[PDB]
């Protein structure tokens, strides 16, 4: 007994559009932030609350960008996204 | 000396008046400040807060709950046209998104 | 330690006045505090700029009214203006 | 010290399934990984400058809020 | 002797992209601005420079919108612009 | 009182040629006129409010510049 | 003998006017003694940087005076100055020439 | 009538240094005069904001330097900061 391509994706969309959890992991993101911050100074010491704010802002920005690129992709009679759509959306937005 | 009467009681309000006056004076917004500006500002702020809180509380009753959590605030804010226009570039922590799917991906 | 001020009691009183039986958590209080502060800062800054632009140094009710009419979009603004006027009248009465 | 590989493929898939996408190609992940770094650097540089100006050796959660505010993305909740 | 379609459009583009002037006539724009202003208040008198400033701002806005619409149109394997492109371009930026 | 028709057809063609196009359909003009009217209404209202506040009857370009800056299309060359 | 403060700092821009504008603009409540010099120097440097490119662009067209088209050409053609002033419209400026490669005839 | 003040001779003095054989027109002069005020207002506002942030009431050189570093992007910041520091040092030497 096997499903067909298209159903479990809709089920996943419905399940994930009704929650307020956090998707990305914590420790890799914290390590990435603490490594990126190394290029401007030395021996910096982060608090225990800025990382959460950075994570929230990054997640919101990525979600908005993905929604816009999906709209731009479906504009052109297609159901798939390729980097051309992302580049065009970024160019049109103003970035 | 007569008994002290709070300035908020005279105007029939709930938000404080003296605190707003002191904040306006000490924030070096202008050289001098009149008298009715704190009253006007307090009234406007109270009206806006009451409207938003009433809408959020009305929205929060559907989920068979009693308290209020930021999800209800986001749901109430994003479902009103004027309030959505006002807060057009504001992100709320742990807010989520409204359920919405396109009309072409459906079977 | 030092003392820090907030807008918790007034928000709770307004909530009790509107809805009789309803609780609240800490995150909602923080969000309400931040929203109130942001709106007050915006309105006060706009009023100060408008008052300065006309070669006069005083902030009175007219500047606040014009700033409110300029900022708030649509029917909302109308209602707000009316409310404000009533309050001032009461202060004039007593 | 390669840490950009921490963001993996299923994480990107989960993050994508909130706008309404239904099919995912094979080259989106690299572009997303390249995009994220620019935003992270842009925020972090201003946050570090704000922290430095006050003569401190730690980053408060408040400096990040006023770092985000300047660009045009406010954040309610942390103060 | 005739010109195949396409040449005159390129010539016009080259001619009009190398000069600065005002394209729309003046009197109809003045009448439209006066009527729109009178819609809000009665017994209104205008100066001589506000009309010019409004005209300049309007021209710049329209030119930018048309350029963005042309880019969005050439995205989808076409040469002719249609109202769908204008609507999508307005929607993406946020209005 | 149909002054909106004074914009006429060839002006849109000239503007499009300046922007850069090679082919135009037959339904663009209505949308262009509607967009222009929508923009002009907001700009005119914002300009009118300022001169209403100052207790004056004549509108000056200074107020128009101020409204355009407040909404934000900053313009140079008019004081 | 009175000597202007601009002469002491070796700058062509005024110093007293900037100080008076800073004090009377209610930006703060106290103003330091050395504040205006930094602002004067920065403004002078920016003006010189813009004017050099403006004149260099204007020299091309076998002309002497400067018109706003030359200023627009100088501002748009640079990278960083485009980022700084990518939010401003200049009256009587024109548009940078560019045609897409697809529309060309072949 | 009444006096109106604007930057109209300093720009010409600066121009007479980089290029000694080139004049300017009226509209370009107006554009250049209007250009300076925007930068001045932006820098002054950022400096006032930063000064108010640290619970202090004073404006000095460090706040202006930090505002200049924050505002100007790209590569102009280094040259601008160097020129400002040199000018401040020269004035302090007296």
């Amino acid at each position: 007994h096997r499903y067909r391509p298209g159903t479990v994706a809709l089920r996943e969309i419905r399940r994930y559009q009704k929650s307020t959890e956090l998707l990305i992991r914590k420790l890799p993101f914290q390590r990435l932030v603490r490594e990126i911050a190394q290029d401007f100074k030395t021996d910096l010491r982060f608090q225990s609350s800025a990382v959460m704010a950075l994570q929230e802002a990054s997640e919101a920005y990525l979600v908005a960008l993905f929604e816009d690129t999906n709209l731009c992709a479906i504009h052109a009679k297609r159901v798939t996204i390729m980097p051309k759509d992302i580049q065009l959306a970024r160019r049109i937005r103003g970035e | 000396r007569a008994k002290a009467k709070t300035r908020s009681s005279r105007a029939g309000l709930q938000f404080p008046v003296g605190r707003v006056h002191r904040l306006l004076r000490k924030g070096n917004y202008a050289e001098r400040v009149g008298a009715g500006a704190p009253v006007y500002l307090a009234a406007v702020l109270e009206y806006l807060t009451a409207e938003i809180l009433e809408l959020a509380g009305n929205a929060a009753r559907d989920n068979k709950k009693t308290r209020i959590i930021p999800r209800h605030l986001q749901l109430a804010v994003r479902n009103d046209e004027e309030l959505n226009k006002l807060l057009g570039r504001v992100t709320i922590a742990q807010g989520g998104v409204l359920p919405n799917i396109q009309s072409v991906l459906l079977p | 330690k030092t003392r820090k001020e907030s807008y918790a009691i007034y928000v709770y009183k307004v909530l009790k006045q509107v809805h009789p039986d309803t609780g609240i958590s800490s995150k909602a209080m923080s969000i309400m505090n931040s929203f109130v502060n942001d709106v007050f800062e915006r309105i006060a800054g706009e009023a100060s700029r408008l008052a300065h632009y006309n070669k006069r140094s005083t902030i009175t009710s007219r500047e606040i009214q014009t700033a409110v009419r300029l900022l708030l979009p649509g029917e909302l603004a109308k209602h707000a203006v009316s409310e404000g006027t009533k309050a001032v009248t009461k202060y004039t009465s007593a | 010290r390669d840490n950009i590989q921490g963001i993996t493929k299923p994480a990107i898939r989960r993050l994508a399934r909130r706008g309404g996408v239904k099919r995912i190609s094979g080259l989106i992940y690299e572009e997303t990984r390249g995009v994220l770094k620019v935003f992270l650097e842009n925020v972090i540089r201003d946050a570090v400058t704000y922290t430095e100006h006050a003569k401190r050796k730690t980053v408060t959660a408040m400096d990040v809020v006023y770092a985000l505010k300047r660009q045009g993305r406010t954040l309610y909740g942390f103060g």
